[PDB]
RNA sequence: UUCACUGGGCCAGCAUCAGUUUUGGUGGCAGGAUAAAUCCAUAGGAAUGUAGCUUGCCUCGGUAAGUAUUAUAGCCUGUGGGAAUACUGCCAGCUGGGACUGAGGACUGCGACGUAAGUCAAGGAUGCUGGCAUAAUGGUUAUAUGCCGC
RNA sequence: UGGUUCCUGCCGAAGAACGUAGAGUUAAGGUGCCGGAAUACACGCUCAUCAGA
RNA sequence: CAAUAUAGAUGGAUACGAAUAAGGCGUCCUUGUGGCGUCGCUGAACCAUAGCAGGCUAUGGCGAAUUGCAAUG
């Protein structure tokens, strides 16, 4: 079930990606709610806040 | 006795996608950077640096800005082909491809042919 | 550079067949502390066999070309001989 | 891939040739420099004669040479003091290096790393003018090396041409053709 | 790195009893659609008061070349900062497509300028159709007819460690 | 089992040769080309306390002390003290290869005539 | 009949290092006639000797052989990164070091 | 006493694995302007104007400068048809090479393949072979090399 | 004022927090030679009678 | 002690000169700053290279093994 919702998730945006282009309107997409965050400077010189 | 830079004449690709490819010139973009078109060798259509290409001695005339179809008609009219096949440069290529393609059982017939060759001329040296 | 096998009935020996040989009675005893060297030959049944595939594997090069002098001479790198390139 | 490696100085230059010898030296290939008054070197004869002055304060081009390539060399090493006595360094070609082919560096080129349209300079000329007073027994003795290898060169070509003549009448042998199978 | 063309439309956001704004539509050259949001909000700031948390991007895109085999003439019209004062600057370019002649031109800009990537704004890059339109003499250089000249830097990468033949520039 | 060292060497007192007066045992200093004892060279557990023979030495005084390593002959391996006189070590040898236990070392004190 | 080479020379170059701190541990090889990398890909994991002539005589010669073999290569140029048994001496920089077939992939 | 079988430890090489890693070769997808191109079909256009024509100097025909928009070259643009490929992403696609590692120690667990019994790459390496008692091998010193060290 | 005697572990104030190793990947810094690593590639500028790095 | 090797042997260090916005080679003549053709665009070349680490005999005919699957050998 999970693998045939994220296929029918993307081919739905891809298609109205599609449907934006053939009514000729813009498609806007909604905003990704989860990000990934990877640190990227060592220990030291870091200001407490 | 100088090549020139110039439509028709027929380079070769000796670093790229490429790396040997008869092209052509089709268009100059500058002192730099050029337009060829390869399309009997394959290589298609693009813009190149000079660096990556060599001059063949060999040309023929070829119209400014000629589409892909054109190019292949006066390529095929002007049979440089044969005439590339029949240059000892190219004829050395294919030779250092072949010397690359030979197998050990290949290479000790060789040897054995050299020895032969070499029995022979040395009986035709030291007559004359 | 391929042969054909074909020839040769090869299936008869086996792993078990090149089994080094033992000694018993602890080597009897040294023969009472005086060494023998008559050991050294080989078993003739091994000489037939090499005698039997032989046959059989020299018919089959007699068909090609200079295949048993390519098999007589041996092999090694020359100056130049870049066996990365070397395709074999 | 050869024992002893023997670099022409004709139209090189000074730092880029240095700069490859001291790497092979101490990757123990050995090494004899050949016609080293004819090295080059970047810009003008005033400035580089300026250089050896602001130096100075040995006059062999061989010397020079010796000097530049030393300094790049971690000298008084060992290692550095075995590498440098796998090296020789001459200005002409004496024997027994006249009857040997000379090599040449293509990255120490004077013609493919100078821009054309610049001053470069002659190290025999700045050694003469710095107190080297033999430069014109070196050219003295080339011009006879010149006229011996001339000689040699010439019958060189005539033996080949007759080789070139045998090979030609070998040709369309079958065993030519064979070599033609096999590609050669 | 080789950047893109990017049709970039933002719309700042339509509030309450105010629909439907104006849709402003810009084309960016950037090697990524990121950076090209970013260049996109910093000349929309500069072309009235935005942010980015003012706003929204409608719809990023590439645009390709329709014909990528033909060497067309280009006038570009850059604007940029030499630190304390701007100017403007028009340069003509003779490229096959429009994104290799920006490239170039970024490439001429910080050569001859020492301007960076953010420091130059572009303004306008648009076709030359016919000729004699070309103002630069330089690209008008490559005009004539049937142009011929040779090669320079016949100087190439030898490749290996010593030379048996005392090789020649033999062009 | 394989065993791990950590350390082949010995660890000295930094200036150790420049002095005679100055010992060569571990002292604390109170460059870094200095191999510093510390607890991350212990030896692995199992490894710990292992000869080359890959036992583990035990000291013998006497034949009783010899017949405490009655059950754990592959384990352990003895080795005969060091005052003891030269008649008892051939008793205790002559004890060991009748128990079968791995004696250190044998010929201390002694010789094989005839 | 002239020649019975079955290895290739080639230098053993360096120990790695920084401009501060070699380790004997790993070993630089340069290969004779290779220039790339890819070319170095063939020669991975191959059993390379260092020859050399004692002036004793161990077993029946006076010529004793350390072995070892090809890690990874180093650099641009081809140059290949080695390991060996025991380490080198490194008054053996720029020795010729013979660098066998086996183990084969062809 | 006869006969038959077998032998410890270490160090190697190879195979099959497992874990980390590195370097290849190769396939199928999915998106874009549903790639753009190119190729083909059509209409206009122009010149860095091809054929033709006119004219003039001139080596019996070369030039030039007009004409001439395709002719005895073509180009460009517009529009229509069709793919392919690039790029980007995915594959619980295939396959190869190299290095390092072998902790743990009867069974239990999760599995998977198997109709079944069983098997297995599945709760950490086993199998095969070689060498070795005038050992194998290991250590000690002094010197040398390189790097670092007031 | 100067000196004040064994070890290890743990706690411990007023580019990168480092047990001992092996393997890999990198920060910064570099990759003509010393010196490990591209005398790579691409585009422009400078020939200085002590540029410049 | 030797019938040897030391910074590193195990096919061969295999020879024009100059020019480079030019050369070379061959050839022809009007011997020239002539003409013609060729060539480069790497030595990835060339030369050497079979036989017990290279046997014994006349395209032949006998020998090689067991050093047992790598361990300078």
């Amino acid at each position: 079930a999970y693998q045939k919702e994220y296929e029918t998730a993307e081919r739905n945006i891809i298609q109205a990606k599609r449907d934006a282009k053939a009514a000729g309107s813009y498609y806007v997409e909604a905003q990704h709610k989860l990000v990934f965050v990877v640190r990227i400077k060592g220990i030291n010189k870091i200001p407490p806040k | 006795n100088w090549r020139l830079v110039e439509v028709g004449r027929v380079v070769l690709i000796k670093k790229g996608q490429s790396a040997g490819k008869l092209a052509a010139i089709v268009e100059i973009i500058d002192q730099k950077k050029v337009l060829i078109d390869g399309p009997k060798a394959g290589v298609p259509r693009q813009a190149i640096n000079l660096g990556q290409v060599v001059l063949t001695p060999l040309t023929f005339a070829l119209p400014r800005g000629a589409r892909t179809a054109t190019v292949s008609k006066k390529w095929a009219a002007a049979a440089v082909c044969e005439k590339w096949a029949a240059s000892s440069w190219a004829k050395k290529i294919a030779q250092r491809e072949r010397r690359a393609a030979l197998t050990d059982f290949e290479r000790f017939q060789v040897m054995v042919l050299r020895k032969q060759k070499r029995y022979t001329v040395k009986k035709a040296l030291a007559k004359a | 550079t391929k042969v054909s096998v074909e020839g040769v009935n090869v299936e008869k020996f086996n792993v078990e067949y090149f089994a080094k040989e033992k000694l018993t009675k602890k080597e009897k005893k040294e023969a009472n502390l005086f060494p023998e060297q008559q050991n050294k030959e080989i078993k003739a049944e091994r000489v037939e066999d090499q005698k039997v595939v032989d046959k059989a594997l020299i018919a089959e090069i007699k068909k090609t070309p200079l295949l048993k002098q390519y098999l007589s001479a041996s092999f090694s790198l020359k100056n130049g001989d870049k066996p990365h390139m070397l395709k074999f | 891939v050869e024992p002893v490696v023997v670099i022409d100085g004709k139209g090189h230059l000074v730092g880029r040739l240095a700069s490859v010898v001291a790497k092979q030296l101490l990757n123990g290939q050995k090494i004899v420099v050949v016609r080293a008054e004819e090295l080059n070197i970047s810009g003008e004869f005033f400035r580089n004669k300026l250089k050896y002055h602001d130096f100075l304060r040995f006059r062999a081009p061989s010397r020079i040479f010796y000097k530049a390539l030393r300094g790049m060399v971690s000298h008084k090493t060992a290692r550095g003091k075995a590498a440098l006595e796998r090296l020789k360094v001459f200005e002409g070609i004496p024997p027994p290096y006249d009857k040997k082919k000379r090599v040449v560096v293509p990255q120490a080129l004077r013609v493919l790393r100078l821009k054309p349209g610049r001053k470069y300079t002659t190290l025999g000329k700045l050694s003469t003018s710095v107190g080297w007073k033999y430069e014109d027994v070196v050219a003295k003795l080339e011009a006879k090396r010149k006229v011996s290898s001339a000689e040699y060169y010439a019958k060189k070509r005539a033996f080949t041409k007759k080789v070139a003549s045998a090979n030609a009448t070998a040709a369309e042998s079958d065993v030519a053709k064979q070599l033609a199978a096999l590609g050669y | 790195a080789h950047f893109k063309e990017y049709q970039v439309i933002g719309r700042r956001l339509p509030t309450e009893s105010v629909p439907e704004p104006k849709l402003f539509r810009m084309r960016i050259f950037a090697s990524n659609e990121v950076i090209a949001k970013s260049r996109y909000w910093y000349f929309l700031q500069k072309l009235h008061k935005v942010k980015k948390a003012s706003g929204e991007i409608v719809s990023i895109n590439q645009i390709n070349e329709a014909h990528p085999t033909k060497v067309k003439n280009f006038g570009v019209w850059v604007r940029y900062d030499s630190r304390s004062g701007t100017h403007n600057m028009y340069k003509e370019i003779r490229d096959v497509s429009r994104v290799a002649a920006v490239e170039t031109l970024y490439q001429d800009m910080a050569a001859r300028h020492r301007a960076r990537f953010r420091s130059i704004h572009i303004l306008k890059v648009a076709e030359i159709e016919k000729t004699a339109d070309v103002k630069r003499q330089y690209v008008k250089q490559f005009l004539t007819k049937d142009l011929k000249f040779p090669l320079p830097h016949r100087v190439q990468k030898s490749t290996k460690t010593f030379s048996y033949k005392r090789p020649s520039t033999f062009y | 089992p394989k065993i791990v060292k950590k350390h082949t060497k010995k660890f000295k007192r930094h200036h150790s040769d420049r002095y005679h007066r100055v010992a060569e045992n571990w002292r604390k200093q109170k460059r870094g080309n200095i191999s510093q004892p510390k607890i991350g060279y212990g030896s692995n557990k199992k490894t710990k306390f292992l000869s080359p023979s890959g036992h583990k030495t035990f000291l013998v005084a006497n034949v009783k002390d010899l017949e405490t390593l009655t059950m754990h002959t592959k384990t352990y391996a003895a080795e005969i003290a060091h005052n003891i006189s030269a008649k008892n070590r051939v008793v205790i040898l002559a004890r060991a290869k009748a128990l079968g236990i791995k004696v250190t070392n044998p010929k201390g004190r002694l010789a094989l005539e005839a | 009949a002239e020649s019975h080479r079955l290895y290739v020379k080639g230098k053993h170059l360096s120990y790695q290092r920084s401009k501060r701190v070699n380790n004997p541990n790993v070993s630089l090889i340069k290969i004779e006639g290779v220039a790339t990398p890819q070319d170095a890909q063939f020669y991975l994991g191959k059993r390379i000797a260092y020859v050399y002539r004692a002036s004793k005589e161990v077993r029946g010669s006076k010529i004793r052989v350390m072995w070892g073999k090809v890690t990874r290569t180093h650099g641009n140029s081809g140059v290949v990164r080695a390991t060996f048994r025991n380490n080198l001496p490194a008054k053996t920089f720029g020795a010729s070091v013979r660098i066998f077939l086996y183990p084969s992939n062809i």
